[PDB]
RNA sequence: CCGGGCACUCUAACGGGACUGCCCGCGAAAGCGGGAGGAAGGAGGGGACGACGUCUGGUCAGCAUGGCCCUUACGGCCUGGGCGACACACGUGCUACAAUGCCCACUACAAAGCGAUGCCACCCGGCAACGGGGAGCUAAUCGCAAAAAGGUGGGCCCAGUUCGGAUUGGGGUCUGCAACCCGACCCCAUGAAGCCGGAAUCGCUAGUAAUCGCGGAUCAGCCAUGCCGCGGUGAAUACG
């Protein structure tokens, strides 16, 4: 009936939904091209469905809110490979190799006091 | 790197070639940070290189960075008081970084007046064995066999 | 550019507004 | 551009004096440490000692500069 | 500072103007926190003395 | 096509070639090209010597312009100058005015850098 | 409608001082909504770290608030009973609005 | 938005989780190389944390303090001026010299903070800075707020320009007793140098550099391009 996966990437979280069906993706009550598509990596986020051509099975409804655009479509990669885990756990074994079920651990790096921005440090002289 | 050997980066494929060296080209154009624009330059580029000729753009590439790779350069070295430019061969990995980014450099010396056009203009050209990218490359192993008298000190 | 502040840009550098960047 | 935008500012302390002076005649230097004030047309004609921090200059004051402050003729620096 | 500057405590300022922070423990003049009060010396020399509720350390 | 005293922009759209008048920026010539009913967008070589006609009508006489403009402001200077006013001292001794520090980057009011030792 | 704010710079007395709540109010009352903890307001402070520059060593604290909600549902007199003074904790603040 | 629900995202407290523990190879061992499982592996990433001591380092001008001087005065009050001076020199930054760009309209995705005389939605006037009115918020519930690069559409067509925003004239808002020395902001006009920088020299090894905005501390105001934080896009290269 359906199946979920939540997936994150710097500080940015889209909860996948997934539903058999025509192949249609909903974002955020847009089109799934309406919403990206001025963005050249937007493909990325469905390579999932086709490392196990699951492109013609399913609609994807999702929910995606916190940081920028680019990683927003990382975390629907995974949630869309979360998803399909759960659907059929032997997918695991497919989807692993390509790695698209681990989580993306790089955030920005904070700020540190002397420097300008967390590593670029202050040029001198010394003359 | 002097603890180690420094592994190379792995770049992600191509989105559309599915090529690790489109990435890394693209990669090479892209300034400030914007992957998005430096995309767009490169794939309206392929436009313009598939129909100003009837040609994969694909192959166009690899045979434009391919007569580009430099099969030997000159290093200096510190000999008895003043150095010497001293011929030695050039790792593929190197002949890899070279090609792409004088693509690029050439690219951007040329004097056509939107970007994609210099770049497919440049590519055809380089693939063609012309154009501003093949001179640095000829000129650098003209470099190599003319301080060929030191090729004693390879190092 | 951001040193024209009778540009957008110029007007959300200095962090004001003005007729060549209204509020809404 | 310079703005006061209403209530054009003049001190307290030459304003009484002045309007007075001119009911009894054009008077003689003036002293002054309130060059914080613009000047208004009824001080034309006079002659006002303003203060630089360290002296005291006379000031020739006529139509021409009814705008401004008084220390705007009365500088601060020496230089050379 | 100086106890005469210190005057700004009994301000009466006859311009608001003309309040300044003057942290209370040392007598500082410049760099005054307005939060505790205090100035950016005092505030560290209380807070590693525990003085100052809820003031840890900043570590992330 | 001359508008003001003589001045004869051309071959460039019209609100831009109208920069090239004295008195006239970006916000008087799209004002000049709102009031007289022209399009901005039109070459200066295809302007219409009716439409010509109504804007030399507009802007020769709306606005002080360019003879009188430079005019204008040398007079607005030796007024304050002739006075004993001190933004006229800065003025004579080319200096900034408007209350900047001279003791470096005074370059654009003053005599690009000369040099003496130490 | 009982409105119930916990504020507090340490984060053991206000756990302290909630639960403690909870167990008056559930022996009389509905099942209390419960302890929803709200986010924490973050007041930082950095400060060179001695006087008189070595500007670029500065070391900074943090006072930190935080917050809890507690909405008893329906409580009348059995709950009010245990709630009158019997709280231990001192670093915590409550208000009350209804 | 209501009804309603805690599953999800989240919030903030307690825990679990990685240990060379498992497999192959080498090794006497410690460990090194490689592999599966795994969100994550050999210090996962980032902080706080800086030994005996060195430089007679820095500060008696934050405070404390030994000695020495001053005592109608080195002290005390005020107004005004100075800390902003300009024939030059260095340091550190900001904005740029443009088409991978500038401008205009339209439209989209943050994290972290601040706010009770403050944050000020919203309406009206004003080209605008802003003024009047006035709602909500003791604030995951209201407000700063619009994030910008981005995307779609359109304009400029290589030019000291629709690049660049210095200088200067002119009109005006606000804070403040008061903006001459000496403030910020707005509008009109002006539209400079500058077409990638000599010798020399600086930073960074991965969410890093580069680039893009955002907020805060002090503060009525602000010369913040500084500083301390936040996230958005996101590289090149390391033979040695
Ligand atoms: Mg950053
Ligand atoms: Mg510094
Ligand atoms: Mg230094
Ligand atoms: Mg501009
Ligand atoms: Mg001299
Ligand atoms: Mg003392
Ligand atoms: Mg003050
Ligand atoms: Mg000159
Ligand atoms: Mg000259
Ligand atoms: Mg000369
Ligand atoms: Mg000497
Ligand atoms: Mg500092
Ligand atoms: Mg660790
Ligand atoms: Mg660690
Ligand atoms: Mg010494
Ligand atoms: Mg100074
Ligand atoms: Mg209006
Ligand atoms: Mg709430
Ligand atoms: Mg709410
Ligand atoms: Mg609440
Ligand atoms: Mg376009
Ligand atoms: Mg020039
Ligand atoms: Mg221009
Ligand atoms: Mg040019
Ligand atoms: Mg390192
Ligand atoms: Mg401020
Ligand atoms: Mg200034
Ligand atoms: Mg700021
Ligand atoms: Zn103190």
């Amino acid at each position: 009936e359906q199946y979920y996966g939540t997936g994150r990437r710097k500080e940015a979280v889209a909860r996948v939904f997934l539903r058999p069906g025509n192949g249609k993706v909903t974002v955020n009550g847009q089109d799934f091209n309406e919403y990206f598509q001025g963005l050249v990596r937007a493909v990325a986020a469905l390579e999932p469905l086709r490392a196990v051509d699951a492109l013609g099975h399913f609609d994807a409804y999702i929910t995606v809110r916190g940081g920028g655009k680019s990683g927003q479509i990382d975390a629907i990669k995974l949630g869309i490979a979360r998803a399909l885990v759960q659907y059929n756990p032997d997918y695991r074994a497919k989807l692993k190799p390509l790695g698209f079920l681990t989580r993306d651990a790089r955030v920005v790096e904070r700020k540190k006091y002397g420097k300008h921005k967390a590593r670029r440090a202050p040029q001198y002289s010394k003359r | 790197a002097r603890r180690r050997r420094a592994e190379v980066r792995q770049l992600q494929p191509d989105l559309v070639y599915g090529d690790v060296l489109v990435t890394a080209f693209i990669n090479k154009i892209m300034r400030d940070g914007k992957k998005n624009l430096a995309a767009r330059i490169f794939y309206d580029a392929c436009k313009i290189i598939q129909e100003k000729t009837g040609q994969e753009p694909l192959k166009v590439f690899k045979q434009a960075v391919e007569n580009v790779k430099p099969r030997m350069e000159v290093r200096s070295r510190r000999v008895g008081g003043a150095n010497y430019q001293v011929p030695m061969e050039v790792s593929p990995r190197r002949q890899q970084s070279l090609a792409l980014r004088w693509l690029v450099q050439a690219a951007n010396q040329r004097p056509e007046r939107r970007a994609a056009v210099r770049i497919a203009h440049e590519l055809m050209d380089a693939a063609e064995g012309k154009g501003g990218a093949v001179k640095k490359k000829e000129d650098v192993e003209r470099m190599a066999e003319a301080n060929r008298a030191y090729a004693h000190y390879r190092w | 550019g951001k040193g024209d502040r009778r540009t957008r840009r110029g007007k959300i550098w200095r962090g004001t507004y003005g007729k060549y960047r209204p509020r809404k | 551009p310079r703005s006061l935008k209403k209530g054009v500012f003049v001190d307290d302390h030459l304003l009484e004096k002045v309007l007075e002076l001119n009911a009894k005649g054009e008077k003689r230097l003036i002293k002054t440490w309130s060059r914080r004030s613009t000047i208004v047309p009824e001080m034309v004609g006079h002659t006002i000692a303003v203060y630089n921090g360290k002296q005291h200059v006379p000031v020739y004051i006529t139509e021409n500069m009814v705008g401004h402050k008084l220390g705007e003729f009365a500088p601060t620096r020496t230089y050379r | 500072a100086r106890k005469a500057l210190i005057e700004k405590a009994k301000r009466t300022p006859k311009f608001k103007v003309r309040a300044y922070t003057r942290c209370v423990r040392c007598g500082r003049a410049r760099s005054v926190y307005r939060f505790f009060g205090l100035c950016r010396i005092c505030l560290r020399e209380l807070a590693h003395k525990g003085q100052l509720p809820g003031v840890r350390k900043a570590s992330w | 096509a001359r508008i003001a005293g003589v001045e004869i922009p051309r071959n460039k759209r019209v609100d831009v070639a109208l920069t090239y008048i004295y008195g006239i920026g970006k916000a008087r010539a799209k004002e000049a090209l709102e009031k007289t009913g022209i399009n901005p967008a039109t070459r200066v070589k295809d302007l219409t010597e009716a439409e010509v006609v109504r804007l030399r009508e507009y802007v020769e006489n709306t606005w002080k312009l360019e003879g009188e403009l430079r005019a204008e402001v040398a007079a607005n200077i030796k007024r304050l100058m002739d006075i004993g006013c001190y933004r006229g001292l800065r003025h004579r001794r080319g200096l900034p005015v408007r209350g900047q520090r001279t003791r470096t980057n005074a370059r654009t009011r003053k005599g690009p850098r000369k040099t003496v030792a130490g | 409608k009982i409105r119930i704010k916990l504020r507090g710079f340490d984060h053991k007395t206000l756990d302290a001082s909630a639960q403690k709540i909870v167990e008056a109010a559930r022996r009389s009352g509905a099942q209390v909504s419960g302890p929803i903890p709200l986010p924490t307001r973050v007041r930082r402070f950095t400060v060179i770290r001695g006087p008189f520059k070595h500007k670029d060593s500065r070391e900074h604290f943090e006072l930190r608030t935080h917050n809890r909600l507690v909405d008893i549902i329906n409580p009348n007199r059995k709950t009010i009973e245990q709630l009158m003074t019997l709280d231990l904790p001192t670093g915590v603040e409550i208000e009350i609005k209804t």
